C-alpha cells in the first residue's frame, strides 16, 4: 500500500469518525445558544473539548502521511488541513494562556459597561446601551459620551491583552511556516499546486489594494455628500474640507452609516418601500416570514427545506420561560441536519435576513456530498455573499408586490431609486475604507511594522488618511480602539467582509445577466428564474474541494475578485453623486481636528 | 398453509447489514395482498419481474434477506452499486430477480443518546461476491504495518456504527431493508392460488 493510498483509507476513517464527533459537539453548542443553562453549558464544552481532543489527536496522525507525497488533489488538500498545527505548535503555558487572554478579551468587549455621570445609577453596556445612542442620538455630546466612553473604559482594558494577544499568535504563525498572523489569516485565501489557478498569500494584499484604489472615487463623492448633510445636522461641527467625526457616523465604530439615512435621504417626501407597516398589519407570523423565504429558494431550482429544519429549528424569541442567544444563526450540524436559530420579529427587516441565513442553509445543503473536511465555502468571503444575493433580489419592489407586501401601485421614479441606492450605499461602500484600513492595521501590526509606542497614533493616521474619518478626542497609546470592535477583540479576520462585497456583485451581476435581466441591476429579482439557479448550483455543490478560483470561476467566469460589478450597481447613484458635490469639495484634509 | 412473511417484516429487531440474515421459504402459498396493497413502504422496487402477477407464480425456495441501513445507502441495495454497503456488507448479483423494500424506523431504531448497535464495515480487502457474509471482526491492514491484534496507525478496526440520532437528515435516518430473492431450479413450492 502506497503512501498516497494509506492517507486515503486514512480520511474515510476520519470522515465517519468526524461526522459522529462534529454532531455531538455542534448539538451541544446548539443546547447552550437556545438554552442557557449551566447544564448546558457543560454539555456544551465536554462535546467541544472531546471534539477539538479528537482533533489534536488526528492532526498528529495526519502528519504521518508527508504531504510530498501525494497526487490526488482531494486528498492532499483534506491532509493540509487536518496537519495544521495552529495552536498546538505553541508551549502548554503559552498555549493556555492564550486561550485564557482570548476569554477575557471577549469577556469584557461583552461584559464592559459604561456610566453615566450625570445619572451614574443608569450604566449602560453597547447592547442595547451604547448602540442605540450612536445609532439614534444627534446631540453631539451625548455621541461623544457615548464614543469615547467605550473606547477609554472597554478599550483601555483591552489594550494590554491585545498587545499579548499579537506576540503570541505571532509564535504559533511563525512556528506554523508564516511570516506573521496576517500572513496566517491570508492563508485561507492561497491557492498552491494547480496549474494556472495558483495565488500568494501576498497575492491578497495587492488585489484588495488594486480594487481599493479603484473604489476611491465614488466612496470620495458619497463622503463628500454625507458630509455637507451632517454639517446640517450638527452646525459649526464640521468643517466642509475636513474629515467626519468618528461619533458621527452612525453607530459605535463608524463600520456603518445606515443610521444616517434620516439625515442624508435625497427625497424624504417620497413614501419608502419599507412595509414593515404591512407585515405588521397582516398579522404575519415568523413561520410565514420563513416559508415564504423556502418559497423564494425552491422557484430558481434548489431543493427545499428539511423536515429536521421545520420542527427543530428556533424561529421566535423563546419567551419569558427560556432565556438564550438571539443572534441570527444559520446552523449545519452535519448528519443531514439543518437548523436557523433567530428570534424572528414580524419586520421588514427580519424578511431580508431570513433569505441570508437561509442562503447559507442552500449552501450548507448542497455541499453536504462532499467530504467532511471540504463542506465550506471555498473561502471565508464566499457563505456571506451568498446570503446578500438572497437580500439583494428579495428587497427590489417588484420582488415586494410580487410576494403581497408591496401595493401594486408602487411608482418607481428616478428618485426612489436613488432613494435606495443611497440607502444600499451607506451601508455597503461605506464600510470598505472602513474594512480595510483595519485589516491593514492589523495587517501591519502583526508585521511588526507599528511599534507598541505609536499603535493608536498610526491607527488614526490611516484613518483620516484611508476612510476619511478624524477623532473627536485625542487618543493615546493608552487606548486600543482597534479592540473596540468585535472582531478584533473576538479574533475573527475581517477583510472577508470586503471580500464578500466583491464577490457578491459579481455573482448578482452574472446571475442577473443569467436570468436576461435587463434594466437596472439594482432592480433585479432573480424570482422564477430557474436558469440562473443551476449556474449558481454549479458553485454552491463544489465547497472548499475546488480552489476558490475556479468556483469563482463557474459562476462568474473570472478568476479573480472584480470591483465593476459594485461600480456598475451604484452607476446611477455616483453620476447623481457628481451632481450634487459641483459645488461641493470632494476629499478631505486629513489635519483637521475637532479640536485643538 | 401460509407463508410467513410477517416473521421477516414485522420482526422485532433486525440484524446489522455488515451481518444481515438470511431465511429460507419453502412449500406454503404466499398472499402478496400484504405488500403491494401498502403505501407503508419507502422503496419497493422489483427486479427480473413485475410486482402483481408475482401471485400467480411458483419458485422453488424464496430466500428473504433483512438487516437496516442509513436512509442514503439504500439506493446501493439494487444490481451493480459500488458504494461502501454493496461493497462490504451486501453485495446483490447482476443477474438479481426479486424486489427490495424499505420503510423508514426513525422512533425504534434511533434513540436520543445514538443507538451504535446499527454497524456497518468500513474495510476490507478485495469486494464482495453477490450474497456474500462477512462477520470478521478482525484488524484491517491499511498500510504496510503489522497490526499483532492491535488496532492504531495503519490498522484500523473494520466495523463502523451508524450513531443513529431522531433528528437526523432523511438521508443518515435508519432504514429496515428486507430484500426477497427468486431461487429458480429444475427440482419441483411457493405459489398462491
Ligand atoms: C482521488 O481519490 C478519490 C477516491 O475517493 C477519487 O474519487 C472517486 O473516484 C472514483 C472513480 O471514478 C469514483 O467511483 C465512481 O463512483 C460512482 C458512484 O455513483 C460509480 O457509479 C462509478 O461507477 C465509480 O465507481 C468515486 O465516486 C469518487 N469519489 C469521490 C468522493 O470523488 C478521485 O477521483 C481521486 N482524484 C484524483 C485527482 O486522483
Ligand atoms: C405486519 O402486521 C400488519 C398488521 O398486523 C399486517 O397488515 C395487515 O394485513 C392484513 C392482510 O393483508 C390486513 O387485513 C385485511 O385483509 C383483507 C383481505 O381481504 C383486506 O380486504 C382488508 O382491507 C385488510 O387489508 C390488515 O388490514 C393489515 N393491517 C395493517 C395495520 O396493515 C401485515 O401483513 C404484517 N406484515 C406482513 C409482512 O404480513
Ligand atoms: C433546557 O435545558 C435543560 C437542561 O440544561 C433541559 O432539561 C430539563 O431539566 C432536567 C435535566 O435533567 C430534566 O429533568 C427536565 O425534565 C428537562 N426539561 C424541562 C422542561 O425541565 C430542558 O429540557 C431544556 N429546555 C428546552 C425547552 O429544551
Ligand atoms: C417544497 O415543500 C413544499 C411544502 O410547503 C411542497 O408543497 C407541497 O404541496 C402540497 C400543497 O400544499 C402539500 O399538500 C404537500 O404536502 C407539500 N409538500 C410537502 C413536503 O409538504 C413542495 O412541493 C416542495 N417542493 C419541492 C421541489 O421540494
Ligand atoms: C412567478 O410566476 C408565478 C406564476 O404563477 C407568479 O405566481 C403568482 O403571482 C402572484 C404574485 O405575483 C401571487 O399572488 C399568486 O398567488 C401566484 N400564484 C401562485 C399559484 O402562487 C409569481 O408571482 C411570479 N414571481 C415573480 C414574477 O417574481
Ligand atoms: C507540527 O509540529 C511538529 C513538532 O511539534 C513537527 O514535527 C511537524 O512537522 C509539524 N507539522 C506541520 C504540518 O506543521
Ligand atoms: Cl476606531
Ligand atoms: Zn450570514
Amino acid at each position: 500500500s502506497t503512501i498516497e493510498e494509506q492517507a486515503k483509507t486514512f480520511l474515510d476513517k476520519f470522515n465517519h469518525e468526524a461526522e459522529d464527533l462534529f454532531y455531538q459537539s455542534s448539538l451541544a453548542s446548539w443546547n447552550y445558544n437556545t438554552n442557557i443553562t449551566e447544564e448546558n453549558v457543560q454539555n456544551m464544552n465536554n462535546a467541544g473539548d472531546k471534539w477539538s481532543a479528537f482533533l489534536k489527536e488526528q492532526s498528529t496522525l495526519a502528519q504521518m502521511y508527508p504531504l510530498q507525497e501525494i497526487q490526488n488533489l482531494t486528498v492532499k488538500l483534506q491532509l493540509q488541513a487536518l496537519q495544521q498545527n495552529g495552536s498546538s505548535v505553541l508551549s502548554e503555558d503559552k498555549s493556555k494562556r492564550l486561550n485564557t487572554i482570548l476569554n477575557t478579551m471577549s469577556t469584557i468587549y461583552s461584559t464592559g459597561k459604561v456610566c453615566n455621570p450625570d445619572n451614574p445609577q443608569e450604566c449602560l453596556l453597547l447592547e442595547p446601551g451604547l448602540n442605540e445612542i450612536m445609532a439614534n442620538s444627534l446631540d453631539y455630546n451625548e455621541r461623544l459620551w457615548a464614543w469615547e466612553s467605550w473606547r477609554s473604559e472597554v478599550g483601555k482594558q483591552l489594550r494590554p491583552l491585545y498587545e499579548e494577544y499579537v506576540v503570541l499568535k505571532n509564535e504559533m504563525a511563525r512556528a506554523n511556516h508564516y511570516e506573521d498572523y496576517g500572513d496566517y489569516w491570508r492563508g485561507d485565501y492561497e491557492v498552491n499546486g494547480v496549474d494556472g489557478y495558483d495565488y500568494s498569500r501576498g497575492q491578497l494584499i495587492e488585489d484588495v489594494e488594486h480594487t481599493f484604489e479603484e473604489i476611491k472615487p465614488l466612496y470620495e463623492h458619497l463622503h463628500a455628500y454625507v458630509r455637507a448633510k451632517l454639517m446640517n445636522a450638527y452646525p459649526s461641527y464640521i468643517s466642509p474640507i475636513g474629515c467626519l467625526p468618528a461619533h458621527l457616523l452612525g453607530d459605535m465604530w463608524g463600520r456603518f452609516w445606515t443610521n444616517l439615512y434620516s439625515l442624508t435621504v435625497p427625497f424624504g417626501q417620497k413614501p419608502n418601500i419599507d412595509v414593515t407597516d404591512a407585515m405588521v398589519d397582516q398579522a404575519w407570523d415568523a413561520q410565514r416570514i420563513f416559508k415564504e423565504a423556502e418559497k423564494f429558494f425552491v422557484s430558481v431550482g434548489l431543493p427545499n427545506m428539511t423536515q429536521g429544519f421545520w420542527e427543530n429549528s428556533m424561529l421566535t424569541d423563546p419567551g419569558n420561560v427560556q432565556k438564550a442567544v438571539c443572534h441570527p444563526t444559520a446552523w449545519d450540524l452535519g448528519k443531514g441536519d439543518f437548523r436557523i436559530l433567530m428570534c424572528t420579529k414580524v419586520t421588514m427587516d427580519d424578511f431580508l435576513t431570513a433569505h441570508h441565513e437561509m442562503g447559507h442553509i442552500q449552501y450548507d445543503m448542497a455541499y453536504a456530498a462532499q467530504p467532511f473536511l471540504l463542506r465550506n465555502g471555498a473561502n471565508e468571503g464566499f457563505h456571506e455573499a451568498v446570503g446578500e444575493i438572497m437580500s439583494l433580489s428579495a428587497a427590489t419592489p417588484k420582488h415586494l408586490k410580487s410576494i403581497g407586501l408591496l401595493s401594486p401601485d408602487f411608482q418607481e421614479d428616478n428618485e426612489t431609486e436613488i432613494n435606495f441606492l443611497l440607502k444600499q450605499a451607506l451601508t455597503i461602500v461605506g464600510t470598505l475604507p472602513f474594512t480595510y484600513m483595519l485589516e491593514k492595521w492589523r495587517w501591519m501590526v502583526f508585521k511588526g511594522e507599528i511599534p507598541k509606542d505609536q499603535w493608536m497614533k498610526k491607527w488614526w493616521e490611516m484613518k483620516r488618511e484611508i476612510v476619511g474619518v478624524v477623532e473627536p478626542v485625542p487618543h493615546d497609546e493608552t487606548y486600543c480602539d482597534p479592540a473596540s470592535l468585535f472582531h478584533v477583540s473576538n479574533d475573527y479576520s475581517f477583510i472577508r467582509y470586503y471580500t464578500r462585497t466583491l464577490y457578491q456583485f459579481q455573482f448578482q451581476e452574472a446571475l442577473c445577466q443569467a436570468a436576461k435581466h435587463e434594466g437596472p441591476l439594482h432592480k433585479c429579482d432573480i424570482s422564477n428564474s430557474t436558469e440562473a439557479g443551476q449556474k449558481l448550483f454549479n458553485m454552491l455543490r463544489l465547497g472548499k474541494s475546488e480552489p476558490w478560483t475556479l468556483a469563482l470561476e463557474n459562476v462568474v467566469g473570472a478568476k479573480n475578485m472584480n470591483v465593476r460589478p459594485l461600480l456598475n450597481y451604484f452607476e446611477p447613484l455616483f453620476t447623481w453623486l457628481k451632481d450634487q458635490n459641483k459645488n461641493s469639495f470632494v476629499g478631505w484634509s486629513t489635519d483637521w481636528s475637532p479640536y485643538a | 398453509n401460509l407463508c410467513p412473511f410477517g416473521e421477516v417484516f414485522n420482526a422485532t429487531k433486525f440484524p446489522s447489514v455488515y451481518a444481515w440474515e438470511r431465511k429460507k421459504i419453502s412449500n406454503c402459498v404466499a398472499d402478496y395482498s400484504v405488500l403491494y396493497n401498502s403505501t407503508f413502504f419507502s422503496t419497493f422496487k422489483c427486479y427480473g419481474v413485475s410486482a402483481t402477477k408475482l401471485n400467480d407464480l411458483c419458485f422453488s425456495n424464496v430466500y428473504a434477506d433483512s438487516f437496516v441501513v442509513k436512509g442514503d445507502d439504500v439506493r446501493q441495495i439494487a444490481p451493480g452499486q459500488t458504494g461502501v454497503i454493496a461493497d462490504y456488507n451486501y453485495k446483490l448479483p447482476d443477474d438479481f430477480m426479486g424486489c427490495v423494500l424499505a420503510w423508514n424506523t426513525r422512533n425504534i431504531d434511533a434513540t436520543s443518546t445514538g443507538n451504535y448497535n446499527y454497524k456497518y464495515r468500513l474495510f476490507r480487502k478485495s469486494k464482495l461476491k453477490p450474497f456474500e457474509r462477512d462477520i470478521s471482526t478482525e484488524i484491517y491492514q491499511a498500510g504496510n504495518k503489522p497490526c499483532n491484534g492491535v488496532a492504531g496507525s495503519n490498522c484500523y478496526s473494520p466495523l463502523q456504527s451508524y450513531g443513529f440520532r431522531p433528528t437526523y437528515g432523511v438521508g443518515h435516518q435508519p432504514y429496515r431493508v428486507v430484500v426477497l430473492s427468486f431461487e429458480l431450479l429444475n427440482a419441483p413450492t411457493v405459489c398462491g392460488p
